[PDB]
């Protein structure tokens, strides 16, 4: 849905 | 310019999400229930699209049909916020999340040119039964909205969304759920992602991670090591014979939460009963034969967009996982390990449910991109991420 990656 | 966080939102107007039976991003909420009443007279034409487009509805069994939606996501669906990588939902995948049971071919609705018929926006309704609080509604879950690159910032998704709202009123149903990175009127939730690499070196080679707070490679490899084998006595693959304790099981789990899915036998095999490279299920069958926990993740590769050349990242994200005699530590470590067995760089996971006991103790590391819940026409108090329990794809 929502593409994350690491901080 | 779409917003990310509440800051950012509670600045801006809504000239399309301000005519929409949602709550005001002002609203504090405290009743349950519809914003509007279900309409006994629906309009029976189509919304209008820009001059030189069409409306569309896509038959997926038609390999060609599906085909021309995979790509049309595969080049233009969502990105990460530095526009380095691109989901790359496979066709089998696109079968898997939108012909589940009780699928319409009417709310599988394509935008087409007039004259080249190329395939150019998309947008799509599954039926789903939704306990919200005290409630269950039948509602839609609506995904996959997606514009051309070249058609963006000409108002094509709010007709996307009336068009499919009002093919949705046809069959009766008047509310949905759904999941978005961008900040709306109103999150019912708030989720955030969090991140455990399994192949360390490969996630900072793609610019995925970065080698944090100077440790070396070496030092990183060894701190993501993971067995090579679960630890969990009588872990074994969901089988057919399965199906009714994985739904019993999901089901007394999931009344916990506040927003969650109330699914019938059939749909717990849809959505469990393992597909390879879609959809993955493990069961714990202990020593008296009796299944008493599942884990499950599905599979969703990313196009590395500066390099499309040099394969792709390949992650796994938590689906439901459901315990009563295993820790859901111990089952959580399993699934890392059977991800990294099965090749996947990373391990998604969202700190909804109950995930936060876990995360930080598995060394995921948080993630740069939240996941807001919305609910289309009803209004009720928004809930902590560790309350909702539903995961959409
Ligand atoms: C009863 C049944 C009801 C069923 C319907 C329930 C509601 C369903 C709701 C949809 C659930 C989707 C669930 C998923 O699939 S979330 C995934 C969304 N897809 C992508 O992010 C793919 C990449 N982006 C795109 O393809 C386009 O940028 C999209 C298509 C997103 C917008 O195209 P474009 O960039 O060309 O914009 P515009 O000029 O046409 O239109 C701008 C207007 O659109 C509002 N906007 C922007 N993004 C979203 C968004 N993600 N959800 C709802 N609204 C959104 C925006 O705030 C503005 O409204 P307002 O600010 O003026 O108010
Ligand atoms: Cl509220």
């Amino acid at each position: 849905x929502s593409f994350s990656k690491p901080r | 310019g779409p917003a990310k966080t509440m800051e950012e939102a509670s600045k801006r107007s809504y000239q399309f999400w301000d005519t929409q039976p949602v709550p005001k991003l002002g609203e504090v909420v405290n009743t349950h229930g519809p914003v509007e009443p279900d309409k006994d007279n629906i309009r029976q034409e189509p919304y209008t699209l820009p001059q030189g487009f069409t409306w569309d509805a896509l038959d997926l069994g038609d390999r060609g049909v599906l085909k021309e939606l995979y790509t049309l996501l595969n080049e233009n669906y969502v990105e990460d916020d530095d526009n380095m990588f691109r989901f790359d939902y496979s066709p089998e995948f696109l079968l898997w999340a939108l012909r589940p049971p009780g699928w319409l071919p009417q709310w599988h609705c394509g935008v087409r040119v007039v004259s080249s018929r190329k395939l150019v926006g998309f947008i799509s309704a599954i039926p789903a039964n939704i306990h919200i609080y005290d409630t269950e509604k039948k509602m839609v879950e609506i995904n996959f909205l997606c514009v051309h690159k070249k058609l963006r910032s000409k108002r094509v998704a709010p007709v996307l969304i009336r068009e499919i709202t009002r093919r949705v009123h046809l069959e009766g149903i008047f509310q949905a759920v759904y999941t978005a990175g961008v900040v709306l009127p109103k999150p019912v939730g708030t989720c955030r992602y969090w991140h455990r690499s399994l192949n360390p070196r490969k996630l900072i080679e793609v610019k995925f991670s970065h080698l944090s707070r100077n440790m070396t490679m070496q030092r990183t490899m060894k701190l993501y090591r993971l067995p090579e084998t679960p630890k969990t006595a009588g872990l074994r693959p969901m089988e057919t014979k399965d199906i009714p304790v994985v739904h019993q099981l999901l089901t007394r789990y999931l009344k916990q939460f506040h927003l969650t899915p109330v699914m019938s036998q059939e749909e717990v095999e849809h959505w469990f009963y393992p597909q390879e490279n879609i959809i993955d299920t493990f069961v714990v069958e202990n020593a008296n034969g009796e299944v008493t926990d599942f884990l499950s993740f599905y599979t969703l590769p990313s196009t590395i967009m500066n390099h499309p050349t040099h394969k792709s990242l390949k992650a796994a994200y938590s689906f439901y996982n459901v315990h009563t005699q295993t820790p859901l530590l111990d089952l959580m470590s399993d699934a890392l390990v059977l991800a990294k067995m099965k090749g996947f760089d990373v391990f998604n996971a969202l700190d909804l449910m109950e995930n936060k006991t876990f995360l930080e103790k598995l060394k995921f590391g948080i993630g740069d991109g939240n996941l807001q819940y919305y609910l289309y026409n009803w209004k009720c108090p928004s809930m902590g991420a560790e309350k909702v329990g539903l995961v959409l794809q």
